[PDB]
């Protein structure tokens, strides 16, 4: 399963 | 040991404002799904013929989830040029590896998520999954922006629970073809070289997992500082490939053997050249 | 900050002439990722070349798997041309039947 980036660089 | 891997690519191009999206999922290094924005009909897709056991719900999700992903990545790019200075006429790009190993004892052995920009390490988290790692002073304003907004809280719970979790799934699954081998199909082959000096292949093919270890052998010794060893390729149907050559004095070939170890080798092959 | 794209060009299975094959192209090591390939025989294009997987390793360099169907013979002429910003001019990797 995919993951998603909470927070922008 | 078990394995499962993300990696994500964005690259910024000249000119165009979007970046080009891809992300690969790997499962103890094959590959079973894949998502490339620069497709006709950007959605993830089955890599692997056990994936087709899941839904158009975990297909359509994924999907959504990615394009959540490609705006993340196109800001964070642009960010970066900021950080760096650089000039917004050419193409960048940013990448990153996420996911979790699991050990002999099925439970998890080590989380994974690192990030890299321009090919260059950037910012990863730690093992212990609570602090961060920088390579250079831009880094650190992604560091101190991350410690406060408790983002490496968010990637642990990913990295424990739902990679954890589906991974175990895709290892139920996918177990007839990923515990499976292919054992090699070795051979040596005979060639000139130079005045006096023949050269003896010994070929390794189509084997499944990608591991593998050839060895030559004069008078029981290996010839370790002397042996020409390609590195692994796959044959595009999911096995590898691998030989390695040594430089013989012509008329004393015999004398060489070829040595192949593979873990669907039970006893490990032992080879000559034959006239 | 670029890396030399490494180069392989082999068969899938041992080739026979006369038989039809799969010709390879393991293209590694390399960044920028843009890359432009090619495989020949006897210096024209071949089509339809399937591009297998855009990918990169551990240490963040791309690869790709750049394939086409061939059939080996005695006097034909098989190679895999590569353009990448990390070289000055473009690269030609012949096929060796003993490589």
């Amino acid at each position: 399963l995919s993951l998603r980036n909470p927070i922008l660089v | 040991p078990h394995s499962m891997r993300y990696f994500e690519t964005a690259v910024s191009r000249p000119g165009l404002e979007e970046p080009r999206y891809i992300s690969v999922g790997y499962v103890d290094n094959k590959e079973f799904v894949r998502f490339d924005s620069d497709a006709e009909n950007p959605r993830y897709e089955p890599r692997a013929p056990w994936m087709e056991q899941e839904g158009p719900e975990y297909w359509e999700r994924e999907t959504q989830k990615a394009k959540g992903q490609e705006q993340w990545f196109r800001v964070s790019l642009r960010n970066l040029l900021g950080y760096y200075n650089q000039s917004a006429g050419g193409s960048h790009t940013l990448q990153q590896m996420s996911g979790c190993d699991l050990g002999s004892d099925w439970r998890l052995l080590r989380g994974y998520l690192q990030f890299a920009y321009e090919g260059r390490d950037y910012i990863a988290l730690n093992e212990d999954l609570k602090t961060w790692t920088a390579a250079d002073m831009a880094a650190q304003i992604t560091r101190r922006k991350w410690e406060q907004s408790g983002a490496a809280e968010h990637y642990k719970a990913y990295l424990e629970g739902e990679c954890v979790e589906w991974l175990h799934r895709y290892l139920k699954n996918g177990n007839a073809t990923l515990l499976r081998t292919d054992s090699p199909k070795a051979h040596v082959t005979h060639h000139p070289r130079s005045k006096g000096e023949v050269t003896l292949r010994c070929w390794a093919l189509g084997f499944y997992p990608a591991d593998i270890t050839l060895t030559w052998q004069l008078n029981g010794e290996e010839l370790t500082q002397d042996m020409e060893l390609v590195e692994t390729r796959p044959a595009g149907d999911g096995t590898f490939q691998k030989w390695a050559s040594v430089v013989v004095p012509l008329g004393k070939e015999q004398n060489y053997t070829c040595r192949v170890y593979h873990e669907g080798l039970p006893e490990p092959l032992t080879l000559r050249w034959e006239p | 900050i670029q890396k030399t794209p490494q180069i392989q060009v082999y068969s899938r299975h041992p080739p026979e002439n006369g038989k039809p094959n799969i010709l390879n192209c393991y293209v590694t090591q390399f960044h920028p990722p843009h890359i432009e390939i090619q495989m020949l025989k006897n210096g024209k294009k071949i089509p339809k070349v399937e591009m297998s997987d855009m990918s990169f390793s551990k240490d963040w360099s791309f690869y790709i798997l750049a394939h086409t169907e061939f059939t080996p013979t005695e006097t034909d002429t098989y190679a895999c041309r590569v353009k990448h910003d990390s070289m000055a001019e473009p690269k030609t990797v012949y096929w060796d039947r003993d490589m």
